[PDB]
């Protein structure tokens, strides 16, 4: 895990925080709702 | 916050503000979920009764997005003591759930081992709050944020009049006049990894604010990830 395993969040096996699912690629993280944790909010 | 700048709309959405029965802010907090706020245990010693305000960016004007929440349960770390300021963590369960919206959204809790190896090793984190803009001065009417470098634990120990424990880490600047200050404690310290902000600290204490040869001291959230977990599930 030492480019972070190419993972968008947690780390080879990537994973994501609550309110996200790992994308098909298995590296990116996709928010399930409009206000996922840890994202600045957009108007 | 001494130095730094104002949070723009949506920029510091995990900020919460603990308000006393005068309706004045006296501590920050971090939104963890619709029901939970993370704060410092020492904050619980100030107002006997307090509420939580979310979505506020300017304490002088009521703007859309502000909401007030009553606290149902206070979960303060059993080992905190003002003798040491060690274990300076608490979780608040709110009576009613926060509605996430513009300027109101939780910060991510990281996984422990990954946080230790990946976040705590980042160059900087971001601290925010409504506290004083100078050590002796007035609290900020506007929500401020400040980028603060992680500071080496040994350099910090040498700088500190008091013991820096494993449940603390240091951040900020030796001489540059930027730091958290009175009124910011309890509030967020978050670390951006790629596109996501993870809660890494709780503003805890400092010898003054932005003093030459002194740093900001934060509760190390990685040390308490299981505790936070258990606290949110009880
Ligand atoms: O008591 C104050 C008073 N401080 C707090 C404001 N500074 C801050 O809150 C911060 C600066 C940087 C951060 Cl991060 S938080 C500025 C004066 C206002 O009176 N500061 C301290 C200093 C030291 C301690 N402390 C540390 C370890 C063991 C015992 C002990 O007492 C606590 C404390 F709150
Ligand atoms: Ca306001
Ligand atoms: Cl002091
Ligand atoms: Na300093």
């Amino acid at each position: 895990c030492s480019d972070n395993g190419d993972c968008d969040q947690f780390c080879v096996v990537c994973s994501c925080a609550r309110g996200y699912t790992l994308a098909d690629n298995g590296k990116a993280c996709i928010p399930t709702g409009p206000y996922p944790c840890g994202k600045q909010t957009l108007e | 916050i001494v130095g730094g700048q104002e949070c723009k709309d949506g920029e510091c959405p995990w900020q919460a503000l603990l308000i006393n029965e005068e309706n004045e802010g006296f501590c920050g907090g971090t939104i963890l979920s619709e029901f939970y706020i993370l704060t410092a245990a020492h904050c619980l010693y100030q107002a006997k009764r307090f509420k939580v305000r979310v979505g506020d960016r300017n304490t002088e004007q009521e703007e859309g997005g502000e909401a007030v929440h009553e606290v149902e349960v206070v979960i303060k770390h059993n080992r905190f003591t003002k003798e040491t300021y060690d274990f300076d963590i608490a979780v608040l369960r709110l009576k009613t759930p926060i509605t996430f919206r513009m300027n109101v959204a939780p910060a991510c809790l990281p996984e422990r081992d990954w946080a230790e190896s990946t976040l705590m090793t980042q160059k900087t984190g971001i601290v925010s709050g409504f506290g004083r803009t100078h050590e002796k001065g007035e609290q900020s009417t506007r929500l401020k944020m400040l980028e603060v470098p992680y500071v080496d634990r040994n350099s910090c120990k040498l700088s500190s009049s008091f013991i820096i424990t494993q449940n603390m880490f240091c951040a900020g600047y030796d001489t540059k006049q930027e730091d958290a200050c009175q009124g910011d404690s309890g509030g967020p310290h978050v670390t951006r990894f790629k596109d996501t902000y993870f809660v890494t600290g709780i503003v805890s204490w400092g010898e003054g604010c932005a003093r030459k040869g002194k740093y900001g001291i934060y509760t190390k959230v990685t040390a308490f990830l299981k505790w936070i977990d258990r606290s949110m599930k009880t």
